[PDB]
């Protein structure tokens, strides 16, 4: 099992409540960013003015882009140690160039020069820089799109045939909302079919609609139990398409996490667990990469035997006989 | 009521992510408590 090491704190600005996550070491940042163990609507990139950008500075920006972190604000730290406006502008420039190298808008990125330590000590000059950072959290990061406002999507778990009412599929609304009368496409594994929602049920009782986060049953028109299966998803028509090949960032569990004990090479054929089911696939390692050690994280191009409904940001587990040995996130659909 | 937003600190080890994390918490509490 993946070991998740985190530090959670919450704080408020007059207009917003923030759920902040901080991690100990680089491996924690990799794991937690790929698995979605903390979803960042925005990340605060801390760069010590004394060191300037360092290896994990680059890797976290790179990971951030690959896993979908939409915004990055920079807090140039330890400025209490650096009194040289020119040195500070040098570092800032280095940071903007780095952000741009990975498609973040370096030029438009807020960069606050501060000292977390002296601010923490009660020094008013520095506390002001913290307030400035919080201002950018408020102004630079837009109100995130709530689950209910996204197009409907429900990972199908079970498939029932019901006495005279019709075919029923169950699962948790991952997002959006489904109402009786709305159309729905059944995507993945087979050719996309279409149908109509003639009823949403929850706790035995008939409802008008199902909502993100709720476990419901969806009665479908005309479709028969044999035409639908686990791994497929119900979605507002035209919002998600099935794909077989994609680029992804994956983290391979370490030995201590109960993962593999040896590296795997090209030709490794594991199962990719997407939402509800396993699907075998073939892998392509990045140029120059010959093996993947337990604990490593790499960009991996995957080709599934059977299609799956997916879009950038979709999480998946890599497994060996039902046992998890890796975690990944779709970075880019290829087709 | 209030909009909820998820954020976090990324960056190289020892650059001050944990210190910044505490600093944000204490300063916002003393300013907007
Ligand atoms: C008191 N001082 C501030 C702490 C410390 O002694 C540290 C150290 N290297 O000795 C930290 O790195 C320390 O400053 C630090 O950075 C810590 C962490 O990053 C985390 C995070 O993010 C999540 C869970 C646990 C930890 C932690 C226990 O390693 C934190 C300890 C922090
Ligand atoms: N001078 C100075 N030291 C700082 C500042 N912020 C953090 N430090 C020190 O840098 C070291 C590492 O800080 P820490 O928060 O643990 O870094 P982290 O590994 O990124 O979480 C500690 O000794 C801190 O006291 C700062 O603004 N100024
Ligand atoms: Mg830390
Ligand atoms: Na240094
Ligand atoms: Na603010
Ligand atoms: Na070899």
């Amino acid at each position: 099992g993946i070991t998740i090491n985190t530090s959670h704190v919450e704080y408020d600005t007059p207009t917003r409540h923030y759920a902040h996550v901080d991690c100990p070491g680089h491996a924690d940042y990799v794991k937690n960013m790929i698995t979605g163990a903390a979803q960042m609507d925005g990340a605060i990139l801390v760069v010590a003015a004394t060191d300037g950008p360092m290896p994990q500075t680059r890797e976290h920006i790179l990971l951030g882009r690959q896993v979908g972190v939409p915004y990055i604000i920079v807090f140039l730290n330890k400025c209490d140690m650096v009194d040289d406006e020119e040195l500070l502008e040098l570092v800032e420039m280095e940071v903007r160039e780095l952000l741009s190298q990975y498609d973040f808008p370096g030029d438009d990125t807020p960069i606050v020069r501060g000292s977390a330590l002296k601010a923490l000590e009660g020094d008013a000059e520095w506390e002001a820089k913290i307030l400035e950072l919080a201002g950018f959290l408020d102004s630079y990061i837009p109100e995130p799109e709530r689950a209910i406002d996204k197009p409907f999507l429900l990972p199908i778990e079970d498939v029932f045939s019901i006495s005279g009412r019709g075919t029923v599929v169950t699962g948790r609304v991952e997002r959006g909302i489904i109402k009786v009368g709305e159309e729905v496409e059944i995507v993945g594994i087979k050719e996309t079919q279409k149908s109509t929602c003639t009823g949403v049920e929850m706790f035995r009782k008939l409802l008008d609609e199902g909502r993100a986060g709720e476990n419901v049953g969806v009665l479908l028109r005309g479709i028969k139990r044999e035409e639908i299966e686990r791994g497929q998803v119900l979605a507002k028509p035209g919002t998600i398409k099935p794909h077989t090949k994609f680029e992804s960032e994956v983290y391979i569990l370490s030995k201590d996490e109960g993962g593999r004990h040896t590296p795997f090479f090209k030709g490794y054929r594991p199962q990719f667990y997407f939402r509800t089911t396993d699907v075998t696939g073939t892998i392509e390692l990045p140029e120059g990469v010959e093996m993947v050690m337990p604990g490593d994280n790499i960009k991996m191009v995957v080709t599934l035997i059977h299609p799956i409904a997916m879009d950038d940001g979709l999480r998946f587990a890599i497994r060996e006989g039902g046992r998890t040995v890796g975690a990944g996130v779709v970075a880019k659909v290829l087709g | 009521t209030k909009p909820h937003v998820n954020v976090g600190t990324i960056g190289h080890v020892d650059h001050g992510k944990t210190t910044l994390t505490a600093a944000i918490t204490t300063v916002l509490a003393k300013t907007y408590g």
